């Protein structure tokens, strides 16, 4: 294991701040979303390929004892780091139609709910900084930004 | 008329046309009553 005894101490608080039902563990629905909070930001499939049960009865219904959940955030705090601010910079200037970096919302919203994982109605909402009107036009290089500092 | 559609902010057969489209697409059947016929191949 990568992380020191301060560290470890530091995820066990943590994990304790959560408003849990008292199960003394967390869901494998849930994990992946404590541990994107917590620190690194895994995919969707990622949370299976760090050997979690990618079939079950119910993922909210499977759930891990700290000492399980440690290793799962190990792995991908050593093994699944995130791209370079140059890459996702590349990555929107690729995507601009108006290449100019005032992107159109309708087309974000295309890109996060049709295209890869559906990203929510609700999430969206949250993640757009502007608004989309008959115009839409939000500038991508504050987005890249914050998502970089997230 | 369906994919170059104007939109002013954002089923099978059905589709809500605009009004130069609605006119464009209904000019068919007014020039071919006035220059079709029948014969034996069509």
């Amino acid at each position: 294991c990568d992380f020191s005894e301060e560290q470890t101490a530091e995820f066990k608080e943590a994990f304790q701040l959560f408003d849990r039902t008292g199960d003394g563990k967390i869901l494998y629905s849930q994990c992946g979303d404590v541990m994107r909070a917590l620190g690194q930001n895994p995919t969707n499939a990622e949370v299976m390929k760090v050997l979690g049960n990618p079939k079950s009865d119910e993922m909210n219904l499977k759930t891990l004892n700290f000492e399980q959940f440690l290793p799962m955030m190990q792995t991908i705090a050593k093994n699944k780091d995130q791209g370079c601010f140059e890459d996702y910079v590349e990555g929107l200037r690729v995507f601009d139609k108006e290449g100019n970096g005032t992107v159109m919302g309708a087309e974000i919203r295309h890109v996060l709910v049709t295209l890869g994982e559906k990203m929510t109605e609700e999430e969206v909402e949250q993640l757009v900084a502007g608004h989309e009107d008959s115009n839409g036009c939000i500038n991508y290089e504050e987005l890249v930004r914050m998502v970089l500092s997230g | 008329a369906v994919v170059a559609s104007s939109h002013k902010g954002k089923q099978g057969p059905s589709f809500s046309y605009g009004e130069l489209e609605k006119q464009l697409l209904q000019a068919n059947p007014i020039l071919e009553a006035f220059g079709n016929a029948k014969t034996v191949k069509n």
